[PDB]
């Protein structure tokens, strides 16, 4: 006998056996490392993926600048990837989408922006996913630099008394012309203090579904932090009113969204023209995406607006096209039998370049003229992943394409496009023009850097297409991005982390990723996690751990066992129907009453607020 | 150790002492002290305080309490319930749970058109007495339909629902009918035309050859399936054009498959695919079958029969001008190949109405004629027969339901045995007192439940429960529920094997002493009470005594004893080993444990 | 058990084909009077310790 776990696609769909194909979501196991090879590599396709030769020597650090942008050179082998930006091109896409949408509309979007802004605290800022310290010269959540940046601050000149984001950025602009900064002790001249502030680390995790290709995610540092949160806002505020906008939210609406672009085509290409999908995915979407026609965009954005915004807006761009890159560590040196091995920094990699290997040395001498000491002056690219409602806008500027030379032959296109994935949708009648017209979209997207994969890129007739691994047809559409928890990473406190966890069922149930005996069992999962993870577990059971010893003792004083917490040897009563519900709500009136008043006792040594908080 | 930080004069005035029992507990802490803190502190009375706090959280529970949850059905798409989308209604799925509105006539439709099936199902059970089971059966069947205990004699005539069990019921009756026709769950009607039957052979495997009938005349028609309409003309066992308005991918498929059997186009009426030679089968357990419904089941067994039944329609490539109004192989709206005559569009068929009622003849099979021939119903173009409880009926002749299970015998048998209890001489009591068990061991109701043993290892299990009873009834140590529940196992000769610990009956179930389950289970504290698979029994005696003594009904030749770590475990195999004075740990459940000792 | 020893010695002394290390950890059963029953496999003594006929454990190896 033979197996053939693939068989069962013959006489069935893929819509409803596609997810055994991808192993059960949580943190990878690879390890997908930052090394300075890769990161070397990177910088490398990335000033190649530039097809210009020019330079210009800057006068704040003595270096060359290669300016990829409007500079096309290089035309030939044109269907790999490119840089190289066309400014009339953009603006014209950015009119036609006003036109579209309306002529107030970016005003008004910016306005919405503006006033939200106003109101908000620079505390924000201390929610993030993680940032480099200018300082310790490492990565830390945003709290911890935000201290950091803030004593430092008093310490030198005074404490910050603002407590909003604009008194916090022209706190920022002030320090850039600092000559002199301290900072626990020790202090430092204006040129280091700007360098490290534009100073970007490689961090390795990837955490997500579908391709974990962030091996070198970046991780910027706390002064561009706020004016990038400004642009996302307005970026966001923009992709709301975008019918071909899936970045913002998914699931339920992304579905939505689905079906009214499909029943709107149908009902208005006409019964001679016949439609086609095409399963795009762009390539180097973080190694093509400029900041300068970002910024040129943002100004023809906001030329009818208030100076202010004018400004503000421009301030991340041009941090953008001044950013040096922190190579990772350096290589290490050994003897034919290993038994020594010498280790050697970044910085003075280009002191033994002559004892480095062929494919790593041709790698580090063009780029030795960028080096300044241990990083490399990028003067592009954007790799973090940032700006990706202003590159989804970018994106659907492409699709909103119209002329007459496509009139005439009675075809056009339209589709949805995500951060780096989309998918496409052309019209026509005929066999041929379909494919005039897929290269008319291919050359208008190239213009602009937006490339596309030819290994990764499908198409089919109209009823099967792929978006964000919301795998569409006919009918049955089936999602996969089932998430979950994780208690050991993150145990914020024992009385909300099983709620949380609830809500989290809850939210993957509404996005039609699980089903009912699917989330049952998640849940019967997620509760044993948290037992093991907080080590308790209840009653009935034998067990003889530290809590459990004093909680199997004071156990034959209750009754309403049923009340009992799961922090102390307590069993479950939600179920489906009982989720955004916690359980304390849901066992109130069942304690006992001592035991309830013995928890709920504000005159303790410390979501519902228990007496169960790991501070 | 002590991650956990604390107060310290909070911690003082609630005097909490480290090192309790070697629990340190702690300015900082360790999280045991939260335990000792909740179970043994100080104690306030904040709850009106706390509830006035979170008031949306406790008024969204109460909201939930005050719901009635309804049925559920699988299903597709042709603010407080916000927060309870999730729960209530998927893309599959979807329940129907309510909070102040009622109306109770489409369940009460369901629940009809539901027995109706029932009963004339019930009702092809002869071959001769057709007619008059199914009329007693009517006559023999009342409900509380809705608030109103109604007889099932008046329902079918005075309810208006047009389907094939309501008609195949009624037409016994001499009742109205609407000229609406069923092949199959599709519903048919007849816009123009006429012809007349005709006979015609099809072969299976190619050699043997079978007869069946068309007709010849054209004739014009109205297809109605779930989520779809449709149009199609038959001419001469052959579609010649069809025509649908509301799309639905499944269920233009079926829709297009079922009208085409009802006109009998494609090869497979010439021939018959190598399925059918597996069994050439056109016929019950003891009846025949025409060759359409055949095929039609042969359909619902797979998706693959039905592409191969739309194959041998002529498949070709669209012509322009046709795709917005052409079809595909999977139903698709428009493609550049399509089948041949056919015609998809947009908007339902508005379905025609016949405002002439006629009074049809049934037969032998049931099959109801109003004229000439055009069945317009019948048993074949039904569902299998599916079990469904139901509530509100009243059921008396015979047929009505066969009402015996394995389940139910052993229900029954115990509710015997307890009843045989009966508080007088001659009884259970009477023969404990006397310490006569022989006589256990012969009574009738033990001899009727005997048929639900497991016979291959009925001896053992025999042997142990005489032994149970025997050592719990000589000595005056005894436990009436244990003994209850061994005693039909008291009934044939003892014999030497294995036993595992558990007693298996014939429906792969089983029981276990000193244990309880969902076939038999009893608490203390409410010993009055037996549960039956839930069900509460009562005991026809009082007793708080007779059942505090089980020692003796967990093992046979052991009694249970006073707790001791250093007995070790053992299994129930090497027990035959032990000596006396031997105290021995043992697993009397799911992880329970309890020390036994010989005698 | 007694039974049981004494028919294994049989066995083995008849013939001629046996092994010395396993009459000599059986005999000490064959002293009673032979009974019957179900023999499970081990030979216990008193005091909870067994010993197993052709296969060695802590008490006789």
């Amino acid at each position: 006998m033979e197996i053939n776990p693939y068989l069962m696609f013959l006489n069935n769909d893929v819509t409803s056996l596609i997810s055994t194909t991808y192993p059960y979501t949580g943190p990878p196991p690879m390890s997908h490392g930052s090394s300075t090879k890769y990161t070397l590599e990177t910088i490398k396709r990335t000033y190649d993926y530039s097809r210009t030769s020019v330079e210009k020597t800057s006068k704040v650090f003595n270096i060359p600048r290669r300016k990829f942008c409007n500079c096309l050179e290089d035309k030939d082998e044109l269907v790999k990837p490119t840089g190289n930006v066309d400014i009339s091109s953009l603006l014209g896409l950015a009119e036609m989408m006003e036109k579209r949408m309306g002529e107030g509309f970016f005003k008004h979007c910016v306005m919405e922006a503006e006033t939200e802004i106003l109101k908000m605290h620079f505390s924000r800022l201390t929610e993030g996913r993680q940032t480099y310290d200018w300082t310790s010269e490492r990565n830390m959540p945003a709290a911890t630099a935000l201290q950091l940046t803030v004593d430092a601050i008093k310490e030198t000149e005074g404490p910050f008394k603002g407590t909003t984001m604009l008194e916090y950025c022209n706190k920022m602009i002030e320090m850039l012309d600092w000559k002199e900064i301290k900072f626990k002790i020790d202090s430092i001249k204006h040129d280091e203090f700007l360098i490290r502030a534009l100073t970007i680390n490689t961090m390795a995790k990837d955490g997500e579904r579908g391709k974990l290709q962030r091996r070198a995610i970046a991780t910027p540092g706390m002064i561009v932090r706020p004016f990038s949160k400004i642009v996302e806002t307005v970026a966001q505020k923009i992709c709301e009113k975008l019918k071909e906008s899936g970045l913002p939210v998914g699931g339920n609406e992304k579905k939505a969204k689905l079906k009214t672009t499909v029943t709107s085509l149908n009902a208005r290409m006409n019964s001679d023209q016949f439609a086609v999908n095409i399963t795009g995915d762009n390539s180097k979407w973080n190694e093509c995406q400029q900041p300068e026609a970002y910024l040129a965009l943002l100004a023809y954005i906001t030329k009818d607006s208030s100076d202010l915004m004018k400004d503000l807006c421009s301030v991340a761009p041009v941090l953008f096209c001044n950013k040096f890159v922190k190579l990772g560590q350096g290589i290490r040196l050994s003897n034919k039998r290993k038994t020594k091995e010498v280790i050697i920094k970044a910085e003075k990699m280009g002191k033994y370049k002559n004892l480095m290997r062929e494919e790593y040395k041709n790698l580090f001498e063009p780029l030795e003229k960028y080096i300044q000491k241990d990083v490399c002056f990028l003067p592009g690219g954007m790799l973090m992943g940032m700006f990706n409602m202003l590159s989804t806008v970018l994106g659907v500027s492409t699709l909103c394409y119209m002329d007459e030379e496509l009139k005439a032959k009675g075809c056009f296109w339209t589709g949805l496009q995500s951060s780096d994935d989309f998918v496409l949708f052309a019209v026509a009648s005929n066999w041929s023009n379909i494919h005039w017209t897929i290269r008319r979209f291919n050359a208008v997207c190239k213009l602009i850097g937006i490339n596309m994969s030819l290994e990764k890129s499908y198409g089919s007739l109209p009823e099967l297409f792929e978006f964000t691994s919301m795998f569409f047809d006919g009918e049955f559409v089936s999602n996969l991005a089932m998430e979950l928890p994780a208690f050991t990473t993150a145990g914020v406190n024992e009385g909300v982390d099983f709620t949380a966890a609830m809500s989290i069922i809850k939210t993957n149930m509404i996005n039609n990723s699980l089903s009912p005996s699917t989330a049952l069992m998640a849940l019967r999962i997620c509760l044993q996690e948290f037992r093991a993870t907080y080590r308790v577990h209840p009653w009935d059971s034998r067990v003889k751990g530290g809590r459990m010893k004093i909680i199997n003792e004071f156990i034959k004083t209750i009754e309403n066992k049923d009340g009992l917490l799961i922090a102390d040897g307590g069993k479950l009563m939600n179920n489906i129907s009982t989720l955004h519900i916690p359980e304390e709500v849901l066992k109130f009136e069942k304690m006992d009453e001592q035991y309830r008043n013995r928890v709920f006792n504000p005159k303790n040594p410390f979501a519902v607020v228990s007496t169960h908080s790991f501070r | 150790k002590f991650p956990i930080i604390a107060n310290k004069r909070m911690l003082e005035e609630a005097q909490i002492p480290k090192e309790h029992n070697n629990v340190a507990l702690w300015v900082l802490a360790s999280a045991s002290c939260i335990n000792y803190w909740n179970f043994c502190g100080p104690c306030v009375n904040n709850s009106e305080v706390i509830k006035e706090v979170y008031k949306s959280r406790f008024g969204r529970l109460e909201r939930r309490k005050e719901i009635m949850w309804k049925e559920l059905r699988f299903t597709l798409v042709d603010p407080e319930r916000m927060e309870l989308i999730h729960a209530l209604g998927g893309e599959t799925w979807i329940q129907e749970a309510n909070t102040a509105g009622i109306s109770n006539v489409d369940q009460r439709k369901n629940d009809i058109r539901a027995v109706c099936r029932k009963v004339c199902l019930a009702a092809n059970a002869s071959i001769m007495n057709a007619k008059s089971k199914l009329v007693e059966y009517i006559k023999s069947t009342s409900m509380r339909i809705g608030e109103t205990e109604r007889k099932l004699e008046e329902l079918i005539l005075e309810t208006d629902d047009v389907s094939p069990e309501v008609t195949l019921c009624k037409s016994a009756l001499g009742g109205q009918l609407g000229k609406t026709l069923s092949f199959g769950p599709m519903l048919l009607k007849k816009i123009s035309g006429s012809g007349v039957k005709v006979k015609d052979t099809v072969y299976i495997q190619g050699v043997r050859a079978v007869q069946f009938e068309y007709w010849s005349e054209q004739e014009e028609f109205y297809g109605e399936y779930k989520s779809a309409t449709a149009l199609f003309s038959r001419k001469e066992r052959s579609l010649e054009w069809i025509t649908i308005g509301g799309g639905i991918n499944e269920d233009r498929k079926r829709l297009l498959a079922m009208c085409m059997i009802f006109c009998r186009d494609g090869d497979y009426f010439k021939d018959a695919p190598a399925t059918i030679t597996m069994a050439d089968l056109s016929t019950k357990l003891g009846r025949e079958i025409p060759y359409q419904y055949v095929m039609m089941n042969w359909i619902q067994k797979s998706e693959d029969n039905l592409e191969a039944l739309l194959y041998s329609r002529g498949i070709v490539e669209t012509n322009p001008g046709k795709m917005g109004s052409s079809m595909g192989i999977d139903g698709s709206k428009r493609a550049i190949k399509s089948l041949r005559a056919v015609t998809i569009q947009s908007g339902k068929i508005d379905m025609p109405e016949s405002k002439e009622k006629i009074h049809l003849e049934l037969s032998d099979n049931l099959e109801a004629f109003d004229s000439s021939g055009r069945i317009v119903a019948t048993i074949l173009d039904l569902p299998s027969d599916k079990k469904v409880t139901f509530q509100d009926v009243s059921f008396q002749h015979p047929d009505l339901a066969v009402l015996r299970d394995e389940k139910t015998a052993i229900t029954k048998g115990y509710e015997a045995l307890i009843k045989r209890l009966g508080t007088g001489d001659n009884d259970i009591p009477s023969l404990i007192a006397k310490k006569d068990y022989l006589s256990l061991y012969n009574l009738p109701e033990v001899k009727l439940m005997a048929p639900l043993i497991r016979p291959n290892r009925k001896g053992v299990y025999s042997r142990v429960a005489r032994k149970l009873v025997s050592t719990q009834v000589t000595t005056g140590h005894y436990s009436l529920h244990e003994l209850i529940k061994v005693l039909p196992f008291t009934y044939f000769a003892p014999k030497q094997g294995m036993f595992e610990g558990r007693l298996f009956f014939s429906n792969d179930s089983f029981v276990e002493p000193g244990v309880n389950n969902n076939v038999f289970s009893w608490s203390k504290a409410d010993s009055s009470k037996i549960y039956c698979h839930g069900i509460a029994i009562r005991v026809p005696l009082v007793v708080g005594d007779e059942h505090m003594d089980t020692s003796l009904a967990l093992l046979e030749g052991f009694s249970v004893c006073e707790n001791d770590p250093r007995a070790p475990m053992v299994t129930r195999q090497d027990l035959i080993d032990v000596g006396f004075g031997q105290k021995v740990r043992l697993f009397v459940g799911q992880g329970s444990v309890r020390t036994f000792k010989r005698t």
